[PDB]
């Protein structure tokens, strides 16, 4: 529709703009006709695909569109043989065993994205909401269906917004956002007269005219309007496509090698088509979108575990590729449990126990200085106790208010009596919450002294703040102006109490004269009225936030795995950096510029920057650079951190970081941040202590509302890749040990070492479950070692996974099988020398007399039966090596002594699938001859075996020295 | 670069060199198990196969008499195999033996080893093969309507056929001789057939059991297998007739599968 919405205008035209009235409304007459312009407002999610091009696009895609090449190039060959007058018909069993093939991995997709799907759908946050609401100046009851413009609808709070209306009429609404009646900010979003459609209304009474329906809304937008948005393809669907493209490239090049040698050499077109349907059927890793929709699942429940509740799926394949963390300091950071331990009064600094006090202060009560701080401290607190159980300790009662108010509460009560009976005589009349905007919570008391102020106004907030709108300080209970030495004491006191990394506030009190302000009076919020400055500066209370245990092991994680961590907090840039260099965020032997120069005990200008590797830079600072200066700040120094920064500039930090080819990660818990939550690749919602809208703008959420699952986040979003590379090694081991054969069959002419039927068993029965088996596999030792990956310039199939798995390990697959070939034929006439240019007088159905090396005269079956038993041993050899291909593809850099060959226990359920398969093959299939499988006898499956304790031993001490000399050119050119 | 691919091209041709040395160092291992004078199993050989000398493509004997070149590719195959039995290639002693000229128990010539070295065969001549010798009749049979297979049993190394204790021959002799029968394969086959005559050594229609054990083509080189000649001296014009022959015994087995082990079938067609 249109990108502006109309709300500049006032009341006597936004009526004209869109035909509206403030206070009747619109008759029936004209509000049917504007509901049928519009339509209906709700929030639907029905919109899905025909489903019959979906049925289509899994019908073939990827690798579907090779295996069907190669099942038409089968139906060929199968008319080519017969019209040589011989049909065998085992073209028409690989055949309808291809098509199979595809119509099972169909079903299994269509598995997929449904299983996946569910998990998906269990991952999402409500919010309490309800359609029904009585409006429209006449208190009568109209659906939310009947809401369009021209409408003026009431509300109430404890619900949500019935529809995205402009409020014209409101008393001092709360959303999650103050709401009134004048126009206050272009953007609609926080305008401060608009009302969102299912969004919160937190309480009081709002009247507004509807602005948009359905496709007008600004968050329906293209919602009705059909299209495809939220295809864009995940990471691992980008490495599969480039898997896809390697895989077709590399057949594509086998193929057309052997066809312009076959054209010269004189190979009838027969044997070049069989070769064409062998590579096909062989170089296709079909069981692999399996074991890619398991990874994922484990890999989700594994999080979900680990209180990383991640909900959208490009979110898991992202989080494990984060470089940049921008989080908080209270709540993700600290217990957010503060414990009162230090005061500070009469320029004195006063110790108090933080726990299991059990008795009361030191310091005496009777002092002038400490009843009035004290009895200051009871009044301005506004946090209550749980009501109902008064009978568990202090700290054992909740509170619904600010943590810091239950330390001030926790305080007080243990040192002084009862707090509601002075409450109560220091009447209230208006308050002012706490906002983070505002940073204090003025209050408006009526004076009960015999002198009749009527009016005491006391209020906290952060320190520096209240003494810059501070004039005067208290000590000995006598006035007296803040001199220098008042204001230095104050800002050494600051530092003092910030060293140990404990915040503070600021305390105030003021009483009214009677002669100026008489006893009847009105008090507004947004006239000034009352004076709020040159107020009573009281003391300072100090309160002790400790970080969270897990928080400093997290930060070495990062620091180890090459994640770089930034703190956004709001707070000074000196308890801001007492608590990082706490938490580990800014290291030891790390030095800011301020603190460089210090040592150097000069001025900050007069040193070289570079000589600081850490930056403690505070909001204003940011606010005035250019983008290109917080870019170089971003890249020259180590560790940063935006203390006194403005929750909206998380925007800026992480816009600025996202310009630097990385992956951020922040983590915001209000809805300030939730435009920030959106523009970061894995926006993060604080958990136990978060609003709806962040965790709607979230791509993931926290449920131990605690660091460290951040990183045990990233440590499990790295296995997806890690047990990838070795699911998609594993796979392309088998893989030239079994077109070889062929080769070799056509070249050097022996007779056929193994079927094209036996290379799809090898592939249906060893390949399927090993591989799934793989995807359980726990984390390496290096995980939390290794930098973080790139998007662009790492794969997940580079060529040296290839090169190892096809020229190394399948080249050790295909002597094994060979030795075997050659064990069988050997043993029962033909010696390997005699089989050289064998194939065509083996082949001849007419030769029932050919004479092996010891002079005797074989018939054509029997020739046939030595045949099948010489592709069944074949077959055992590539199931025994690839037993040993499975265990040494559970790592990449450490040994078996350490994993553990017994802690995944999926493994040996792989490797029973393997010997039970073969088992059942040879002996169960081989009892009555068919599909070209006979009974194998009993050294005929230990034959390969010393050849599988070669490839376990290459690839042990191939890692040895891997561990031994990292970045030796070992690590560098034989690392897959 | 221009020379660290000297140091990836000296990796690979060190592990391929020792992946082939590997290789190689087991089928030399293996090898040291089997044995240069018998095969270590006969499990595949061991009921030996039977089949027909004119090597016939598709189980079909089709020719016409008065056309010389129908038949000359099967009176022309007949003679490179029965070049070996001419009397002209048998007179070296050193080689070959003259058994006796009635069936006898099986030779032993010794043992599976190097003792002795070379061992005699004993000789097979032509002129048994009555009518079908080749030595007064330069085609055998295909010149009129008489075709004239040669039966062989296919060589089984240290293999000694044992004779059953079908109809009797009538001429039994069953201690030292194999018998073998052709006939129709079906009833309008049996009906069709006509009159059959085989030719082997001393009138006795099957494989003397003197010729063997077989020992093996470097113990027996110059070995001459028994032959029996079958000679359908009148069948039906014009037809394809289906005839299998069977060797009967209690060494011999037959399997349904293998349509040449111990038996098998060829269809004789004469056109006029
Ligand atoms: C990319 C493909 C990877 C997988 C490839 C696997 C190999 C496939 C090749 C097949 C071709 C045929 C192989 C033949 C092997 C012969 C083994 C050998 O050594 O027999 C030596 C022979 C004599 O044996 P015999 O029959 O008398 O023994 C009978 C037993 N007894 C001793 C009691 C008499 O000597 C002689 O005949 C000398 C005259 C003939 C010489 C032929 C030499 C052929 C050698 C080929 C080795 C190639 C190795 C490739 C490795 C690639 C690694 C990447
Ligand atoms: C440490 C963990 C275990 C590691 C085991 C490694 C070795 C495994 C390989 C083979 C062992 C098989 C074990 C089971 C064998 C049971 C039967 C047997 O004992 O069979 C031995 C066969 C030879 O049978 P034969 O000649 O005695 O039969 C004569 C028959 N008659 C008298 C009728 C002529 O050996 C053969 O097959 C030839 C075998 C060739 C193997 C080459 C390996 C090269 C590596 C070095
Ligand atoms: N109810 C209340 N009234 C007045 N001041 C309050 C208050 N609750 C908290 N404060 C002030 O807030 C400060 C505590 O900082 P806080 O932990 O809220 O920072 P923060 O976590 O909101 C920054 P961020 O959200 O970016 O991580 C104290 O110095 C205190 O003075
Ligand atoms: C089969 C035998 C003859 C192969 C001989 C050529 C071999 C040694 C050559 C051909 C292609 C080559 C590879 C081509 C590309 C890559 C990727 C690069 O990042 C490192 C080198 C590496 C991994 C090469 C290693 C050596 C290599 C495998
Ligand atoms: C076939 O042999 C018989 C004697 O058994 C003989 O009378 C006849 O002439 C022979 N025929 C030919 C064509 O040699
Ligand atoms: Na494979
Ligand atoms: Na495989």
């Amino acid at each position: 529709g249109m990108d502006l919405d109309d709300h500049r205008l006032s009341n006597t035209e936004l009526e004209q703009k869109y035909g509206t009235n403030i206070i009747q409304g619109l008759s029936s007459v004209r509000a049917t006709e504007l509901l049928a312009r519009d339509g209906p407002n709700t929030l639907t999610p029905p919109k899905q695909t025909p489903e019959i091009i979906k049925f289509l696009k899994q019908m073939v895609g990827g690798f579907s569109i090779l295996l069907w090449i190669g099942a038409a190039l089968c139906w060929i060959a199968f008319v080519i043989q017969y019209v040589n007058n011989s049909a065998s018909l085992d073209n028409v069993y690989l055949g309808a065993i291809l098509v199979l093939v595809v119509i099972l991995t169909g079903i299994f997709a269509y598995y997929q994205e449904a299983k996946s799907t569910n998990i998906m759908a269990s991952f999402s946050k409500m919010i309490p909401q309800q359609a029904l609401v009585i409006r429209d100046a006449e208190k009568k009851v109209i659906s939310a269906e009947q809401l369009v413009v021209g409408d003026v609808v009431e509300i109430k709070g404890g619900d949500q917004i019935p529809a995205d209306i402009r409020l014209v009429f409101s008393q001092g609404c709360k959303v999650d956002q103050a709401r009134s009646t004048e126009f206050t900010h272009e953007n609609p979003l926080e305008t401060k007269n608009i009302g969102f459609y299912s969004t919160t209304c937190l309480e009081g009474t709002a009247t507004g005219i509807v602005i948009n329906t359905g496709d007008r809304t600004i968050i329906g937008r293209i919602a009705s309007l059909a299209s495809g948005v939220g295809s864009e393809k995940t990471p691992i669907a980008i490495e599969i496509e480039h898997f896809v493209h390697i895989v077709a490239g590399v057949a594509v090049s086998i193929d057309i090698i052997f066809f312009i040698t076959a054209v010269c050499m004189k190979y009838y077109v027969l044997d070049a088509i069989i070769f064409l349907i062998s590579i096909i059927v062989a170089n296709v890793p079909e069981g692999l979108l399996a074991t890619v929709t398991v990874t994922l699942s484990l890999t989700a429940k594994r999080m979900a575990k680990k209180n990383c509740l991640v909900k959208n799926l490009e979110a898991v394949e992202t989080l494990g590729s984060t470089s940049i963390i921008c989080s908080d300091k209270t709540g993700t950071l600290t217990q957010n449990r503060m414990t009162v331990a230090h005061l500070w009064f009469d320029n004195q600094i006063f110790v108090a126990d933080t726990s299991e006090n059990q008795t009361k202060q030191a310091f005496d009560q009777s002092s002038g200085t400490w009843a009035s701080l004290s009895k200051i401290i009871t009044l301005c607190n506004r946090a209550e106790f749980r009501p109902g159980q008064e009978s568990v300790p202090i700290m054992k009662r909740t509170v619904v208010g600010d943590a810091s108010e239950t330390a001030l509460l926790k305080f007080s009560e243990v040192i002084l009596g009862d707090v509601m009976g002075i409450r109560k005589r220091n009447h209230k009349v208006a308050e002012i919450p706490f906002n983070s905007t505002n940073k204090f919570q003025l209050s408006i008391h009526e004076t009960e002294d015999p002198n009749n102020k009527r009016f005491l106004v006391v209020m906290k907030g952060a320190p520096e703040r209240i003494l810059e709108k501070c004039s005067t300080i208290m000590i000995n209970g006598q006035e007296q102006p803040l001199d220098k030495s008042s204001a230095d004491s104050f800002h050494t006191a600051y530092m003092e109490l910030g060293g140990l990394g404990e915040r503070v506030l600021g305390f105030c009190h003021l009483y009214l004269p009677a002669e100026q302000f008489p006893q009847s009076y009105i008090f507004d919020v947004d006239s000034v009225n009352f004076p709020t400055s040159n107020f009573c500066f009281v003391g300072l209370l100090s309160m002790i936030d400790p970080p969270r245990s897990t928080v400093p092991d997290a930060v070495s994680k990062c620091r180890s795995a090459g994640i770089k961590v930034i703190m956004v907090t709001g707070d000074h840039p000196i308890t801001a950096k007492a608590i990082a260099k706490s938490v580990g965020i800014i290291s030891a032997n790390n030095e800011t510029v301020e603190d460089i120069a210090k040592r150097r005990n000069i001025a900050v200008e007069q040193v070289n920057k570079r000589e600081a590797k850490a930056a403690v830079v505070t909001g204003m600072e940011l606010k005035d650079m250019t983008p290109e200066q917080l870019d170089e700040l971003l890249t020259n120094y180590q560790e940063i951190v935006f203390a006194r920064t403005s929750p909206q500039q998380k925007l800026i930090i992480v816009e600025g970081c996202q310009r630097q080819d990385a992956i951020v990660a922040v983590t915001g818990d209000g809805v300030n941040d939730s435009p920030a939550l959106k523009k970061a690749d894995i926006g993060i919602a604080m958990g136990i202590a978060g609003s709806d809208a962040a965790k709607n703008a979230a791509d993931m959420v926290l449920l131990d509302d605690n660091f460290a699952s951040i990183v045990t986040g990233v440590e499990e979003g790295r296995l997806i890749f890690d047990n990838l590379k070795k699911t998609i090694a594993y796979t392309l081991t088998a893989n030239i040990a079994e077109l070889c054969p062929f080769l070799i069959y056509i070249v050097a002419g022996l007779p056929l070492p193994i079927g094209t039927i036996t290379i799809l068993f090898i592939d249906l029965g060893t390949d399927i479950i090993p591989s799934i088996a793989l995807a359980y596999e726990k984390a390496e030792s290096d995980i939390m070692n290794r930098k973080p990956r790139h998007k662009k310039k790492d794969r997940l199939v580079n060529t040296q996974l290839a090169i190892y798995s096809y020229l190394h390990i399948g080249l050790m697959q295909a002597l094994g099988g060979f030795l075997v070939y050659f064990t069988v034929y050997a043993q029962q006439g033909f010696w390997p020398t005699s089989l050289i240019n064998l194939r065509v007088a083996w082949e001849t159905d007419d030769i029932n007399d050919l004479e092996d090396s010891y002079g005797q005269e074989w018939t054509r079956y029997q020739r046939k039966y030595l045949e099948w038993t010489g592709s069944t041993a074949f077959f055992v050899a590539i199931m025994i090596q690839q037993i040993a291909d499975l265990i040494i593809r559970k790592t990449r850099r450490n040994s078996i002594f350490q994993q553990g060959l017994f802690r995944n226990k999926v493994i040996w359920v792989g490797i029973a699938s393997q010997v039970i398969v073969a088992l059942i093959l040879s002996y169960g299939l081989g009892s009555v001859p068919a599909l070209s499988f006979t009974m194998l006898r009993v050294q005929y499956w230990f034959v390969a075996v010393p050849h599988a304790i070669l490839i376990w031993v290459y690839d042990e001490m191939r890692k040895l020295f891997i561990r031994l000399y990292p970045g030796s050119w070992w690590d560098k050119n034989m690392y897959y | 670069t221009g020379g660290s691919w000297f140091k990836i091209l000296l990796f690979y041709v060190i592990f391929y060199g020792c992946l082939a040395g590997i290789f190689i160092g087991t089928i030399q291992v293996m090898l040291l198990t089997i044995s240069e004078l018998k095969p270590t199993y006969q499990d595949r050989v061991a009921p030996p196969g039977l089949t027909q000398i004119p090597q016939i493509q598709k189980t079909e004997i089709s020719f016409r008499p008065n056309d010389p070149k129908s038949y000359e590719a099967y009176v022309l195959n007949i003679i490179r195999f029965l070049e070996k039995y001419k009397d002209s290639a048998q007179k070296d002693d050193m080689i070959f033996e003259d058994c006796g000229s009635m069936p006898s128990e099986p030779k032993e010539r010794g043992e599976f080893n190097h003792e002795r070295g070379e061992r005699k065969v004993c000789r097979f001549k032509l002129d048994w093969l009555g009518n079908c010798s080749g030595l007064n009749d330069e085609s055998y049979g295909y010149k009129e309507g008489k075709p004239c297979i040669i039966i062989k049993l296919n060589r089984v190394l240290g293999f000694k056929p044992k004779p059953p204790k079908t109809y009797p021959l009538t001429m039994k002799y069953n201690p030292n001789v194999l018998p073998v029968q052709c006939t129709g394969k079906r009833d309008e086959d049996k009906d069709k057939v006509g009159n059959i005559e085989y030719f082997g050594m001393g009138g006795f229609y099957g494989f003397p059991l003197q010729y063997y054990p077989y020992y093996g083509k470097l113990l027996q080189p110059k070995y001459l297998q028994p032959l029996l000649a079958v000679q359908f001296t009148n069948l039906t014009l014009d037809t394809e007739i289906r005839i299998e022959c069977k060797a009967y015994g209690e060494n011999i087995g037959y399997s349904e599968k293998d349509r040449f082990q111990g038996r098998f079938d060829v269809k004789i067609e004469v056109k006029s």
